[PDB]
């Protein structure tokens, strides 16, 4: 079953896994966009 | 080995070949069996690991022969390896 869903695409391989972790790590470092910080703000403080 | 092994109750005398000098231990020496002759290991996909061998613990008060039920698995089995908490001249458990 876990082959047939690799080889369908539901499922990435250990390897490719890894490299892709490694991938996203080296190339992408994403920021929070202005308007994502107000949700984030609110949220803190309701729960405190 | 295959004609002994065509026997319907082989098991019973593998159980009955487990530490003659032992005696009325029969759990035991089925736990021995089973640990002796061990389950297969398993790794599906490559992502997830199945242990394949019975660890047993042999939990008894002084004289119920566990120390024999020891030697007479080190006597049988094909690697086994001998060791002890509190003893000194004996092979460590930890490496170094
Ligand atoms: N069921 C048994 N059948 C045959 N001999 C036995 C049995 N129970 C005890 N003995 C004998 O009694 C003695 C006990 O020796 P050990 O094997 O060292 O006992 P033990 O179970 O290891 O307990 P310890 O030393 O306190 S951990 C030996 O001489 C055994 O042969
Ligand atoms: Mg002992």
């Amino acid at each position: 079953m876990q082959n047939q869903q690799e080889e369908n695409g539901s499922e990435i391989s250990i390897e490719k896994m890894k490299r892709y972790i490694t991938y996203c790590r080296l190339k992408c470092a994403p920021r929070l966009s202005p308007q994502a910080a107000e949700k984030l703000s609110s949220n803190f403080v309701t729960i405190r | 080995f295959r004609k002994i092994s065509r026997d319907r109750g082989i098991i019973d005398k593998i159980i009955s070949s487990m530490a003659p000098s032992i005696y009325g231990h029969r759990d035991i020496k089925t736990a021995v069996a089973c640990s002796l002759f061990g389950g297969v290991p398993k790794n599906v996909n490559g992502k997830h690991s199945i242990r394949g061998d019975i660890n047993v613990l042999l939990l008894g008060d002084p004289g119920t022969a566990k120390s024999q039920i020891l030697k007479y698995v080190e006597k049988t089995a094909h690697r086994a390896v001998f060791a002890t908490g509190q003893g000194a001249s004996a092979v460590g458990l930890t490496a170094s």
